[PDB]
């Protein structure tokens, strides 16, 4: 009767002792929420394991013979053969299925959430919030009792059909949700999302043309996408919960998660997320849905009498609660601590700490931070003979996040260096040099360009000494910096470094690229030719015009962090794009009547479009045709109806599903009854792949 | 492929490969990224 009691649900005096407290956490509640929620999960699931997981391109990752880099969370991990790693993911289906349909539940959980954390844990690069938001809730499901409403399993046994569960199953769920909001929002309140520099370039998506009818673009970039994306984290939590304040939130929340669905490629977690919020609703609403329809479709739908009673949940007559209540209640609390203080653990495991905290996916700080790498250098010193070479920067590897966790670059370095040899290299010594900027700023190293990965020292739980400090001195420097790039033409280019003092920067300058300048922002910078072994000392406010196809270094001899940038222009596009202007005016002149002059032999090619019975054409030529191939062809696609593009996109998700099915089944048969002809195997592997029509 | 040579090693200002540039962690790249 107590208004805080009908706000909250309960009265403080159940959390007086803990007795209470149990018989709180394990009242009768009804489950059919729980259930609609499993089915929708299940399906979700279900349709993820062959596009994101991986199993339609399982079979050209896992490749046997290949050698790879791998990047486990432990160097124990190692991959099993392909065969057994399809059938891992078999029984990772027939899991999900089972949870679907609710037979066989509890065995169903597990044969979901064992593999999916093998698979989760055996690589690193493959980890996003979405993906440890999956795991969290079937660890959760393995242990609620979402079976006793509209499951198969409530056919075959008649004690779980339509039974009450208790109050804790919701609780959990709820307060999973909740934190996937609140602490996001939180991690929101950061320089860069409230002052609209991280996703600046997504208030031009049509998705948000009806807001620039009110709003210019720049205040449409900042008051709508990042406050008010700020404003409904930290707020939607607090609004569902709430009776007055569901109706709103449900709805700002649907559309929000539309929005999300369509601007970005997350895949399957707006539709998770949109399944999830109807569960703060009461635990019976799918029952007066169904009463609210025709007979004759109550004669098919689930049963609308009353639940019976159960056996996990303690009544009120006194009944002594036994141990799954108890268990349920500390199982409650004690993960909903853990989940609340994960977040901010990084303060224990400072080893994998860089510019940003910690790895990325259990942090829930989502798509506030934005990277644009430059260039990767990768030198090696045999330590047999001396010589010095360079790799390329992406060999033997399937992901680019190593670039900007120091984990994974030690990781990299040791499987370098245990794979070089069988290509007649001694022990080496190997050297990275990484250009990163983070949110728009100066572009600088992240790793000491003179320490050797190999033999360096990298402990979890003690700091990395090889990895340089972020600049945020030079962070108001982003205003300036940009109207320099927005006073240049169509053809210039510019980039900015930023450089530490005592490094030095080596650079190349293509034989392409004349007319390159480097001017100087702030420090003392020294310039060296190594062509005529020249060095200039550059000052504030000076700019010099550097040789084009030679080497040029660049030294820092200041006791701060010095500031230049780059400005070039391709010479020889500038040269091409000319000869194809003039070349287009006299084809139009052509056209229209004038110049009634003969064509040049080599015009009548150009009129004809076929190189047939006559001599080869031009490299001009070759362009010329070829972008206007591309001109019509870019044309022809977006004079497109919808249909079309939408049959395209069933037809190509079909061929998925295919084709992951049929390498599944060849995959079994050779697992289980051996392996036939190779000439067998290469027709049937010509079969899956075979496009549908 | 395995080894580049000292000219192209060292192209600071050579056009970075424009493959999902400015790209946040949080997406499903695909077709092996
Ligand atoms: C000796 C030891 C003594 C005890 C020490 C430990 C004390 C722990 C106290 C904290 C835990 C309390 C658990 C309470 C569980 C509970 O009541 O469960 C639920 C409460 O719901 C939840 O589990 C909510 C989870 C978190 C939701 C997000 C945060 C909401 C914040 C609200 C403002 C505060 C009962 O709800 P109901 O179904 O009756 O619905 C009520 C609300 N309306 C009417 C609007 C739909
Ligand atoms: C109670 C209910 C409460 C509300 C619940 C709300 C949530 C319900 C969710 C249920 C699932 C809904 C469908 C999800 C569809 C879906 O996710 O679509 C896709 C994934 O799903 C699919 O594609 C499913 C396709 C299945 C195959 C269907 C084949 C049908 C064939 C029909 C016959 C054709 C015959 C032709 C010849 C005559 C997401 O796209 P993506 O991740 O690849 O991203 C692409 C788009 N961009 C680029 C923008 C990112
Ligand atoms: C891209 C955005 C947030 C990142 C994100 C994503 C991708 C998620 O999947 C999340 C899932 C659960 C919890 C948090 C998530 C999250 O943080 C802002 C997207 C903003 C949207 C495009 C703007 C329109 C919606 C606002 C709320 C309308 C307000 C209207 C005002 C006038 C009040
Ligand atoms: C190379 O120098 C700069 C770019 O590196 C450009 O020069 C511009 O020259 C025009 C000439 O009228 C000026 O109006 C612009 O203000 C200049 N841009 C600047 C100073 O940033 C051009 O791309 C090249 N110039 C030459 C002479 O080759
Ligand atoms: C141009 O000046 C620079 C900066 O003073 C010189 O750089 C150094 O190069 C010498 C070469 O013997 C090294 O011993 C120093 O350690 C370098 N200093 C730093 C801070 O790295 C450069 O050698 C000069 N170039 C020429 C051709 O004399
Ligand atoms: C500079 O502009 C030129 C065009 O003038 C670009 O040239 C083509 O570049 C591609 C690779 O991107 C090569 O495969 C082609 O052979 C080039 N065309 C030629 C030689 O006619 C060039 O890539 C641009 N960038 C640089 C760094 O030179
Ligand atoms: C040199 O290295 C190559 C790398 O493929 C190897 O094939 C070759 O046998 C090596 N030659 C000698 C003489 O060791």
């Amino acid at each position: 009767d107590s208004r805080i009691g009908k706000l909250l649900g309960f009265e403080w005096t159940d959390l007086s002792s803990w007795r209470r407290l149990v018989t709180l956490l394990n009242r009768p509640t009804d489950p059919a929420s729980l259930a609609v929620f499993r089915f929708l999960f299940g399906f979700l699931m279900v349709l993820d394991i062959p596009q994101e997981r991986g199993l339609s391109s399982l079979d050209r990752k896992y490749l046997d013979g290949l050698d790879v880099c791998r990047f486990p969370l432990l160097d124990a991990l190692r991959p099993l053969p392909l065969d057994w790693m399809y059938l891992v993911y078999t029984i990772m289906f027939l899991g999900a299925l089972g949870m679907m349909l609710g037979l066989c539940y509890r065995i169903s959980c597990v044969l979901f959430l064992l593999p999916y954390w093998y698979v989760f844990l055996l690589d690193k690069t493959s980890w996003n919030n979405h993906s440890y938001l999956y795991g969290l809730l079937a660890f959760q499901l393995t242990f609620m009792d979402a079976n006793h409403y509209w499951s198969v399993d409530g056919l075959l046994n008649a004690h779980r059909r339509n039974a009450h569960v208790p109050l804790w199953n919701y609780a959990v769920l709820r307060g999973q949700i909740f934190i996937v909001y609140f602490i996001a929002g939180v991690k929101k309140l950061d320089a860069d999302w409230v002052e609209g520099y991280s996703m600046e370039y997504l208030s031009r998506h049509w998705l948000f043309s009806p807001f620039k009818l009110l709003l210019s673009e720049e205040l449409t970039s900042l008051l709508v996408v990042h406050w008010g994306g700020l404003l409904l984290d930290l707020s939607a939590g607090f609004l569902l919960f709430f009776d007055v304040s569901r109706s709103i939130g449900l709805f700002f929340v649907s559309y929000f998660h539309c929005m999300n669905s369509q601007l970005f490629s997350i895949g399957m977690f707006s539709y998770v997320m949109l399944a999830s919020s109807p569960l703060f609703c009461s635990p019976e609403w799918p029952r007066k849905l169904v009463s609210y329809c025709p007979r004759r479709l109550q004669q098919l739908l689930p049963l609308k009498a009353a639940p019976q009673p159960s056996v996990s949940c303690v009544y009120k007559r006194g009944q002594k609660p036994g141990l799954r209540h108890q268990l349920g209640a500390a199982f409650t609390l004690l993960y909903l601590l853990e989940q609340l203080f994960l977040p901010y653990s990084h303060f224990l495991t400072q080893g994998y700490n860089n510019w940003t905290n910690g790895l990325y996916g259990y942090s829930w700080d989502m798509m506030v931070h934005s990277r644009s790498h430059q260039h990767v250098k990768i030198t090696y010193r045999d330590g047999r003979t001396g010589e010095l070479g360079y790799l390329n920067p992406g060999v033997f590897t399937q992901s680019r996040r190593w670039k900007d966790h120091a984990d994974m670059l030690k990781q990299y370095a040791t499987c370098l260096s245990r794979l070089l040899p069988k290509y007649n290299v001694t022990e080496p010594q190997i050297y990275f040099d990484i250009w990163v900027s983070i949110n728009d700023r100066f572009q600088q190293r992240i790793f000491d360009p003179r320490v050797d990965i190999v033999q360096a020292a990298w402990s979890p739980f003690q700091r990395t000494s090889w990895v340089q400090p972020l600049l945020m001195d030079l962070s108001p420097w982003r205003a300036k910096l940009q109207e320099i790039k927005s006073s240049l033409d169509n053809h210039t280019e510019v980039v900015f470094i930023a450089d530490f003092p005592g490094l030095h920067l080596e650079n190349f300058v293509s034989e392409d690229l004349g007319n390159t300048s480097i001017q100087l922002l702030q420090g003392e910078v020294t310039v060296e030719l190594v062509a005529e072994q020249k060095n200039q000392t550059l000052r504030e406010g000076e700019k010099m015009q550097l040789p084009a196809g030679e080497y040029h270094k660049v030294y820092t001899t200041s006791p701060s962090p010095s500031c230049y940038m780059y400005v070039y222009v391709n010479t020889t596009e500038l040269a091409l794009e000319q000869d194809l202007a003039y070349l287009q005016e006299l084809k139009e002149k052509v056209e229209n009547g004038s110049e009634t002059g003969p064509l040049p032999p080599e015009l009548q090619p150009l009129l004809e479009g076929e190189v047939k019975g006559g001599p080869e054409p031009t490299p001009l030529v070759q362009t010329f045709l070829r972008r206007q191939q591309r001109l019509q062809e870019i044309e022809r696609r977006r004079n497109t109806p919808f249909h079309e593009r939408f049959f395209r996109f069933l037809l190509r998700k079909l061929y998925v599903f295919r084709r992951s099915f049929l390498m599944t089944c060849i995959s079994l048969r050779n697992l289980i009854l051996g392996r036939p002809s190779l000439e067998q195997l290469a027709q049937e592997v010509t079969y899956a792949n075979l496009r549908p029509f | 492929t395995v080894f580049l040579d000292h000219e192209n090693a060292n192209k600071i200002l050579n056009r970075p490969k424009r493959y999902n540039s400015g790209k946040l962690e949080e997406f499903v790249q695909g077709n092996l990224e």
